[PDB]
């Protein structure tokens, strides 16, 4: 019987959303989610391309 | 008095003492502890989840 295992977690930059003066409750998750970072991370931008 | 080896029953049920005799031979004790084996480790694993 054989296999393998890992652990590494995940997280984001505290100011990545750039869309608020401050986060709710003075405590949040650093783990990205639909309520935290989807479509909000200031470090990245996406553009679709068509018609080359 | 230099005569009796006094020990403490830390779990005495209420308050008492017992006086006893142990001579120089193992046959002068009145009681015997006869270990055969001890602390044989039990070791293995379950590979289905690989826990020890």
């Amino acid at each position: 019987v054989m296999g393998f295992k890992t652990r590494y977690g995940i997280g984001i930059n505290p100011f990545a959303e750039s869309a608020a003066q401050a986060p709710a409750s003075r405590i949040q998750s650093g783990m990205p989610s639909i309520l935290n970072s989807l479509g909000k991370n200031a470090y990245f931008r996406r553009v679709y391309v068509k018609g080359i | 008095g230099g005569k009796y080896r006094v020990y403490i029953d830390q779990y005495a049920k209420q308050d008492y003492f017992t006086v006893g005799y142990k001579g120089p031979n193992e046959m002068d004790a009145g009681i015997y502890y006869a270990p055969y084996v001890a602390l044989t480790p039990l070791r293995g694993s379950d590979p289905k989840n690989f826990q020890p």
